[PDB]
């Protein structure tokens, strides 16, 4: 047996988060795309108005390229709640999760 | 008859042989997994249980080749469930941007980090082996 050398000056999200539903997944948005969701919600953008839009995608690649990248300042649309309170959004949020 | 010693260093000298052994044991192997399988030479995301490790096969050796983390071993990606779509994304994604950093069971990783993967478990090496 031994234990593996790691090397923790590289950053790696997924060694602290122990939640899976946490993580940021790339899934397949039904009506447009493909977007960045957790059960915090979905990464967006700058609404009409300094509002929410959810961030989509037109291919997986982009999402993931976006997602894992160490881009911060990113705003999250969270459908489950107000402000901007869509069921069904939700509702598939919480499915593909 | 020898020391204790004597009897030390026998036993390093049997280490050297039973690596060099299993290492080209699993060289030969390589080249008979590889003999009829495209993509065996490009890096793909396996699923380890616990977690994901991006490897392929080694052209020149044929042994285990992962995309490493930093100066250490292979980058494992912890999952944080059995079922974990970000962890293996993001094991794309290193295919996709950090597959210029890998590392190699056997006498590569012997040099690099003082162990060969193969007599320590658990170890992505030995479970492959094991397959």
């Amino acid at each position: 047996g031994g234990t593996p050398a790691l090397d923790r000056r590289v950053q790696d999200v997924n060694d602290t988060i122990s939640d899976v539903k946490q993580k940021w997944r790339c899934v397949v948005y039904p009506g447009n795309g493909f977007v960045s969701a957790s059960i915090f919600g979905f990464q967006a953008e700058v609404g009409p108005n300094n509002t929410r839009s959810i961030r989509k995608f037109n291919t997986m690649r982009q999402c993931i390229d976006f997602t894992f990248s160490d881009v911060i300042n990113i705003d999250i649309y969270n459908p489950c709640i107000a402000p901007n309170i869509n069921n069904t959004e939700c509702q598939f949020l919480k499915s593909v999760l | 008859e020898l020391t204790r010693y004597m009897r030390i260093k026998n036993t390093v000298n049997d280490w050297k042989s039973l690596t060099d052994s299993k290492t080209k044991l699993e060289s030969d192997r390589g080249r008979l997994l590889a003999a009829g399988k495209d993509d065996i030479f490009e890096f793909k995301c396996v699923d380890f249980g616990a977690y994901f490790i991006a490897m392929r096969l080694d052209k020149k050796t044929y042994l285990p080749q992962a995309i490493r983390r930093g100066t250490g071993d292979a980058w494992m990606v912890k999952k944080a469930a059995k079922v974990d779509p970000s962890a293996q994304q993001f094991c794309q994604y290193l295919i996709k941007h950090k597959s210029n950093n890998v590392i190699t069971c056997g006498n590569e990783m012997l040099n690099e980090l003082g162990y060969s993967g193969y007599f320590m478990s658990p170890h992505w090496c030995s479970d492959l082996s094991n397959m």
